[PDB]
RNA sequence: GGACCUGGCGGUGCUUCAUAUCCCUCUAGAGGAGCCUGUUCUGUAAUCGAUAAACCCCGAUCAACCUCACCACCUCUUGCUCAGCCUAUAUACCGCCAUCUUAACCCUGAUGAAGGCUACAAAGUACGUUAGGUCAAGGUGUAGCCCAUGAGGUGGCAAGAAAUGGGCUACAUUUUCUACCCCAGAAAAUUUAGC
């Protein structure tokens, strides 16, 4: 409960309410409809000129739905418990049913083309929103080094360029798939096998460097940890990425229960330090979206996700703007900047006559369903909530 | 709710439709002679003789053409009422081009002949004075798909800036039909368009025989007089849907006609939008009858260019001759 | 350490053809004008926001002084009726749609790992899942505010600019009107299919 009617008031630092309207309150983190850089869209369409017919539309739709509804691989112990329950109540067949068949996706050339056509714009939108979080809240940050695990098509690289190109000088892109690496190189070279890179300093590797000595300013993993075959693999990858994180570790997955569970495991892993004497002793905290380091109040039954609207790459099947629903967690080195941390709106805000419904993740670690009205909460706080939206912050104190 | 085809739309012409011989074929018809008698009483000169037999140079003057067109349009309305009462009874819309609005409103029971004629007169002398203030003119330009109008107006303006003049005027004045426009403003800009139509991609160009650049800000001096002439007038609610030219939509309440009729004087005429608002409909639906009450047949050609299917049911009231001597 | 066996490269290229899906080539139409929508930027204290709830009834329509929504001020309230509110929730269930997941025998090798074909024939034969949508032709619950998320009043609010995405109208000489239903008279770049 971060909104007590009649007690909580808007947080006015830097002389807010006097010097600037309500629509521009500092928790406004909404990003306008994302449009890809023209070079990237041109390269994608050129690379798909070969085969973009009716079959490709079906393949893209199938791949998108398959990835969206994919579950985490089931760990041994859960299968053991289910097997015991079924036996107490043939068992193997009943386990083939009511259990998800998780399979490795082998990204060959054809499946890489399909994945690019199906997910480039969506991934770019999600990563751009996650990066806008850091840019908006810490505008003095000028990263010089970026690593991106599971760099599929380079959407992370392109978003990082679009935001921090005047400071970034090294883009490490790790991906075990040679086809995916080749496609990323072609996309960076304007869709042609021979050309000059659009972004300078991009390094492509097939193996993840494992060494605490080398440390990047921004480490990213977008829709990548869900490809790993087991929780042990996810754990080791997240540990490596945190060890090599210099300032910010950005994890982005689908906006589903599976993606949110994966990200909450990663968040707990990073927050609970196990290493006895690490080379980098700085502690880690959650920069966004959580205003606390306590266990997620919403991991029990629901999930937590955020939406970013964007314009898809023009195709025979992409006509209208789309929404990208994604789960994010940003872990920052050091300690929280201050103690005036603000609730996060984790659900669409519903505007109704003279009241506003907002679901808040409060700094105390609990969810609050707040119906804000002028008479109860104050005109200024009501106006701030009225202009706020999904994924923003509400500037409230005491 | 009656099927369209038994309804009627009355179109009232504007300046440029004057001709020597208006009225002949209307005089013997009922009730026209006292309209021309009232025209004499209000104007101060015999409009009847000037319209019937004139040099055409006296008739082409701005002060004289507009009252002639107004009175002739109303007389043609009377003739149409005599021949076909059902057409006047089943009227759905009305629209005038520039001065025809003053006729259309009078036809709609929103203004009376005397006050409307006084307003038209004052408008005419005011516009003549505004034209005399500065050289200007109107140029009809027919463009092709590659023609750009705002662009061409722009270079026409830097031309006069290079020559040297305060805020040269050249802007599209009349929207008639697709790719046909009337530009208005200083004569030097119109000379520039006439001479380099080639780079302006204009298929045809024709200088209109008018006194000055109407429907531009050059007529600003004429706004204040006309406004006074309209303050005393008490405009009622039109009985039929009378369409405006400033924005090309129906006049809704009496409290806005007063200022719309003055804004028209310094705003472009939205004739194409008016035709679209009156006639546009799904393919296959029938169109209402259309009657051009007044001199000339220009609105007929404009309607043909705008909407051919609507033009199929178009007819004009003959104001120059009559088949049967009533 | 020696011998042998299965592998693993869902690997890499090169040769020829069957080479159907998929490709191109090819064929016929689709850019202008006027309105309406989608996104951005700028701007306002504020919404160019909606009519089982206006107006216009030739069609359709804009903002209407309808009313609701928003902004700035105020007023009530134990009141309508143990009052009042599409306020929320299908992220409550159920309905409906959609996403994804779902053998045996007989021989050979010394009864080693292991292997089993020849036709003029030589061991081979037999439901669950989803922070999913839908509260408009459908339901059962659960919660909210109840000196205000209820009821009123006084003013405002009625945006501006482009590049591009889409939609509707008219667009003619192989045309248009009349008579006839075919020998008459007057007027004047991608994209969509292909079969
Ligand atoms: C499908 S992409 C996800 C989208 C991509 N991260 C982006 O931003 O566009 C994830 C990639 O991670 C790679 N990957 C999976 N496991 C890996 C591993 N253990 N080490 C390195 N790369 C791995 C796969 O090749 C796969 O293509
Ligand atoms: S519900 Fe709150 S604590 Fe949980 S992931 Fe979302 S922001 Fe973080
Ligand atoms: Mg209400
Ligand atoms: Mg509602
Ligand atoms: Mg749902
Ligand atoms: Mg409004």
């Amino acid at each position: 409960a971060a909104l007590v009617p009649g007690v909580t008031q808007v947080d006015n630092k830097s002389g807010f309410l006097q010097k600037r309207p309500h629509r521009q309150h500092p928790g406004i983190l909404k990003l306008p409809h994302v449009r890809l850089p023209q070079a990237l869209a041109n390269g994608a369409q050129l690379l798909l000129l070969g085969s973009a017919g009716p079959t490709m539309e079906n393949q893209v739709q199938t791949l998108t739905s398959y990835l969206w509804s994919r579950h985490l691989p089931v760990e041994p112990e859960e299968l053991q418990r289910r097997a015991r329950h079924l036996e107490k109540k043939a068992v193997l067949h009943a386990l083939r049913k009511t259990t998800y068949h998780w399979q490795e996706l082998s990204y060959t050339e054809g499946l890489s083309l399909v994945y690019m056509a199906a997910r480039l714009d969506g991934g770019f939108a999600a990563v751009s929103r996650a990066f806008h979080e850091i840019r908006a809240r810490n505008p003095a940050f000028q990263p010089q080094t970026l690593m991106d695990f599971g760099s599929g098509t380079g959407s992370v690289t392109w978003a990082a360029h679009s935001i921090w190109g005047q400071s970034l000088r090294e883009y490490m892109c790790v991906d075990r798939s040679a086809a995916m690496l080749v496609l990323a190189e072609k996309l960076l070279k304007g869709g042609s096998e021979s050309g000059e890179p659009y972004i300078p300093g991009v390094f492509f590797r097939q193996f993840l460097p494992v060494s605490p000595k080398v440390q990047f300013d921004v480490v990213v993993s977008a829709f990548s940890l869900s490809e790993l075959p087991s929780k042990a693999d996810r754990t080791e990858v997240v540990q490596t990425l945190w060890r090599k994180t210099g300032h910010f570790l950005v994890l982005v997955e689908n906006g589903t229960k599976a993606g949110h569970s994966l990200l909450m495991d990663a968040r707990d892993l990073v927050l609970k330090g196990k290493e006895k004497s690490p080379l980098d002793p700085r502690p880690g905290f959650v920069f966004a979206p959580c205003p606390h380091e306590l266990p997620c109040p919403q991991l029990t039954n629901l999930a937590c996700s955020f939406s970013q609207a964007y314009h898809p790459i023009p195709f025979s099947w992409n006509k209208k703007p789309k929404e990208e629903k994604f789960s994010m967690v940003i872990l920052a080195r050091g300690s929280p900047e201050e103690a005036h941390r603000w609730p996060r709106i984790t659900q669409p805000v519903l505007k109704r006559p003279r009241h506003v419904h907002c679901h808040l993740c409060c700094p105390d670690g609990h969810m609050q369903h707040a119906v804000l009205t002028a008479r109860r909460h104050g005109r200024d706080l009501y106006r701030c909530a009225r202009v706020s939206s999904w994924g923003d912050l509400l500037p409230v104190l005491t | 709710r009656r099927m369209p085809g038994q309804c009627s739309v009355l179109l009232f012409p504007g300046q440029g439709s004057q001709v020597v011989g208006m009225g002949r074929g209307l005089l013997n018809y009922p009730r026209v002679r006292e309209l021309y008698a009232a025209a004499r009483r209000v104007l101060g000169y015999d409009l009847l003789e000037l319209s019937l037999h004139g040099p055409q140079e006296t008739l082409d003057r701005t002060v004289h053409c507009q009252p002639a067109i107004f009175v002739a349009s109303l007389a043609a309305v009377e003739k149409l009422h005599h021949l076909q009462p059902s057409v006047i009874e089943n009227c759905v819309a009305a629209a005038g081009f520039s001065v025809g609005e003053f006729a259309a409103l009078v036809f709609a029971g929103a203004m009376e002949f005397a006050e409307g004629l006084y307003a038209v007169k004052i408008r005419a002398e005011a516009m003549q004075e505004a034209s005399e203030a500065v050289p200007s003119g109107m140029l009809s330009v027919l463009g092709q798909p590659q023609s750009k109008f705002n662009f061409a107006c722009l270079e026409a303006r830097e031309h006069c800036k290079s020559l040297g003049i305060e805020n040269p005027v050249c802007e599209v004045s009349n929207y008639l039909f697709p790719d046909c426009r009337v530009i208005s403003g200083h004569q030097e800009a119109l000379r520039f368009l006439q001479k380099n139509s080639s780079k302006f991609h204009f298929r045809r160009t024709r200088m209109l025989p008018v006194s000055g650049a109407f429907h531009t800000r050059l007529m600003e001096p004429a706004v204040e007089p006309l406004t006074q002439a309209l303050k005393a007038v008490d405009i009622k609610k039109p009985l039929v849907s009378v369409y405006s030219n400033v924005h090309a939509h129906r006049y809704r309440h009496p409290g806005h006609i007063h200022k719309l009729l003055a804004q028209q004087l310094v705003s472009p005429v939205k004739w194409e939008q008016t035709m679209h608002a009156i006639y546009e409909r799904k393919k296959g639906r029938g169109f209402p009858q259309t009657f051009e009450v007044g001199p000339g047949r220009q609105l007929g050609a404009i309607l043909k260019s705008c909407n051919m299917q609507a033009w199929k049911s178009y007819s004009a009231v003959d104001v120059l001759q009559t088949l049967e001597h009533v």
